[PDB]
RNA sequence: GGAGCCAGCGAGUCUAACCUUGGCCGAGAGGUCUUGGUAAUCUUGUGAAACUCCGUCGUGCUGGGGAUAGAGCAUUGUAAUUAUUGCUCUUCAACGAGGAAUUCCUAGUAAGCGCAAGUCAUCAGCUUGCGUUGAUUACGUCCCUGCCCUUUCCGUCGCUAGUACC
C-alpha cells in the first residue's frame, strides 16, 4: 500500500538502508527529496 | 491531568467505539463513516436505520462500549461530528469544515491500522486540555515505538486540523506521506452527559453573537 | 435571505446592516484676488448652501 | 374514483394576537363568528402516509410522465397596478429501465412511506428527530488483495574486546 510504495521509492533513491553494510551533491539530494 | 471521567480507566481498558450516522444516510456519509472507523483502531460501524437514541445508548451501554460517534451531513457533505463518552458523558459536538475524503483520491491504496502515534499541538487553555483528553482516549494505549502511523490534531485559531500520515526514517531525514482524510473540526458545544440526555448540564458552549467572537480564541 | 439572531425577533422590529461608504475631497481651489478687482472689497466666490437655496427659493 | 382506516417524537398567546376545536360562508384556496389551551388537561386519538376492499382504465408514450407556457380566483405586505405564497382550467415536452465503469450494504438491516421542530455550529423542499411496512443473500475462508500478531526460527554487513595477516 502507501507504506510499501513509500519504502520502495526511498530505496530506489538510496534514502533507506545502512551506511555500514557491505553486501552526490547535497543540493541534488535535496532535488531528490522534493520529487518524493 | 486526565479528567475524572477517564481517570478511572485511563490507560487500563482499551477503548471500544461505535461509529454511526443519522437516519437515511447518503452514500458519501456512509463512505465518510468508513474511514472514521479506520481512523480509530477499535471502532465498529453500525447501520442506523430506525434506531432510537434511548434504545441505541442503552444497548451500547449494555455491550460495554466506551464511546459513540455519530455523523451528520448536508447533501452528502459531512457537517458535524459528535462524540459521547459512556457511561455518563461528556458529550462533545463538532462541526466539520473543508472535509476531504480518501475516496476523492485515485489509486490511493489501503491504510495501515497499527496503533498510531498521536500529536496534539497548540493546546494550552484548560478547555483545550479537556479536548485533548477527550480525543486522546479514543485510541489504544501504548503504541509500538516503531509504529509507522501518526495522527495529528493541530489547533490553529480554534480550528483543529486533522491529518493522517505514514513516515519512514531515512539516513538524513524523515519523509511523511499523508493518507487522509483532511478535515478541520471545531468544538462548538460540550455537555456533562450522554448525547441522549438533552437536559444534561452544558459545561461549555460556543457564543457566536458576542461582539468579540470574530477575534476570540478558546483552545 | 435567512438570518440567525441571538434572540427571537418580533415582526414589527426592523433589522439593519451597518456599513461604511468612502467619501472624496472636492478638488476646488479659488484664490482670493481682491487687488485685481476695481472695487477691491466685493470679492465673491462659491456661495453658502443657504444662500443658494434662498436665491432659487 | 369511492369506501375502510391506524402511529410516535414534539410545538404552541402578556403586557399578546401563538396552536386552533366547533358553527357559518366559499368549487378550492381561503374568509368569518366563537371557543379550549402558558399546556400528561386545549389544538390532538395530531382519524399521517404508505396500506386494505369495491369499482373505471387497459399494453396504445395510454387515464404513466408533469418539464415549459397562457388565462383567471385568493393571501401577504405596500401604495405600487410592485412583487409574494396558494387554488382553478388549459398546454403536455424528454423519458420505453439506461455504455465504458463505478459506490455502499448483513436484522427490525437494504428498501418503501409519511408526521413533527427549525430550539447560538450546518441546514430551508435542506438538517435532525419520530413513527409505519419490511425483505433476498452470507454469517464460511485465508485461496486473490490488503493489514496486523508471534518466533524473550534462519541468513548479510555491522558495533565492542582480542589474535594475527597485506
Ligand atoms: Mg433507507
Ligand atoms: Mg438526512
Ligand atoms: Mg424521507
Ligand atoms: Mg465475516
Amino acid at each position: 500500500s502507501q507504506l510499501k510504495n513509500l519504502k520502495a521509492a526511498l530505496k530506489a533513491r538510496g534514502l533507506t538502508g545502512q551506511t555500514n553494510v557491505k553486501s552526490y551533491d547535497r543540493e541534488e539530494k535535496k532535488k531528490a527529496i522534493a520529487e518524493i | 491531568q486526565v479528567d475524572d471521567e477517564y481517570a478511572a480507566t485511563s490507560g487500563i481498558m482499551d477503548p471500544r467505539i461505535i461509529v454511526t450516522t443519522s437516519r437515511d444516510p447518503s452514500t458519501r456519509l456512509s463512505q465518510f463513516a468508513k474511514e472514521i472507523k479506520l481512523l480509530f483502531p477499535n471502532a465498529v460501524r453500525l447501520n442506523r436505520g430506525n434506531y432510537v437514541m434511548p434504545n441505541l445508548v442503552d444497548a451500547c451501554k449494555k455491550s460495554g462500549t466506551t464511546d459513540l460517534v455519530v455523523l451528520h451531513e448536508h447533501r452528502g457533505v459531512p457537517t458535524s461530528l459528535t462524540i459521547s463518552h459512556f457511561p455518563h458523558g461528556p458529550t462533545a459536538q463538532f462541526s466539520l469544515h473543508n472535509v476531504v475524503m480518501r475516496h476523492d483520491i485515485i489509486n490511493a491504496g489501503n491504510q495501515s491500522e497499527v496503533n498510531p502515534h498521536l500529536i496534539f499541538d497548540n493546546f494550552t487553555t484548560a478547555l483545550g486540555k479537556r479536548v485533548v483528553c477527550i480525543l486522546k482516549h479514543l485510541f489504544n494505549a501504548g503504541p509500538k515505538k516503531d509504529s509507522e502511523r501518526v495522527i495529528t490534531f493541530a489547533n490553529r485559531g480554534d480550528f483543529i486540523s486533522v491529518r493522517q500520515h505514514v513516515y519512514v526514517r531515512t539516513r538524513e531525514g524523515v519523509e511523511i506521506a499523508e493518507v487522509g482524510p483532511r478535515f478541520e473540526m471545531r468544538l462548538f458545544e460540550l455537555r456533562l452527559g450522554t448525547l441522549e440526555n438533552k437536559d444534561a448540564d452544558v459545561e461549555w458552549q460556543l457564543r457566536r453573537f458576542i461582539r468579540t467572537a470574530n477575534k476570540k480564541d478558546y483552545l | 435571505y435567512r438570518a440567525a439572531f441571538e434572540d427571537k425577533i418580533l415582526m414589527s422590529d426592523i433589522v439593519i446592516l451597518r456599513s461604511w461608504y468612502p467619501v472624496r475631497v472636492k478638488k476646488f481651489y479659488n484664490p482670493v484676488t481682491s487687488l485685481l478687482l476695481k472695487e477691491k472689497t466685493e470679492w465673491k466666490g462659491l456661495r453658502l448652501t443657504g444662500q443658494i437655496r434662498a436665491a432659487m427659493n
